[PDB]
């Protein structure tokens, strides 16, 4: 019974830790999505300036 | 970068070309205008001597 309690406690902590890690990776994935949007927008704006200047 | 330099230089070249062409045209305009004035002044006297000749 004592060993079962110990193992259950460690497994519960492991579940909590993996939940925290999954939330953290979600946050960082969202941040990378935002920065990818930033690069898309800046490249699009540079292309717009290029086409405006080449087309006067 | 690359595009900015070439476009800016080409546009400044266009401005300079237009300016110098305009200056040349205006110089020729002024010279032609003065020569035209000379032609008028001589033509009036030509008319006067013609009128005396006809009299």
């Amino acid at each position: 019974s004592d060993k079962l309690k110990e193992a259950e406690t460690r497994a519960e902590f492991a579940e909590r830790s993996v939940t925290k890690l999954e939330k953290s990776i979600d946050d960082l994935e969202d941040e990378l999505y935002a920065q990818k949007l930033k690069y898309k927008a800046i490249s699009e704006e540079l292309d717009h300036a290029l086409n405006d200047m080449t087309s006067i | 970068m690359d595009a900015i330099k070439k476009k800016m230089q080409m546009l400044k070249l266009d401005k300079e070309n237009a300016l110098d062409r305009a200056e040349q045209a205006e110089a020729d305009k002024k010279a032609a205008e003065d020569r035209s004035k000379q032609l008028e002044d001589e033509l009036v006297s030509l008319q006067k001597k013609l009128k005396g000749t006809e009299d």
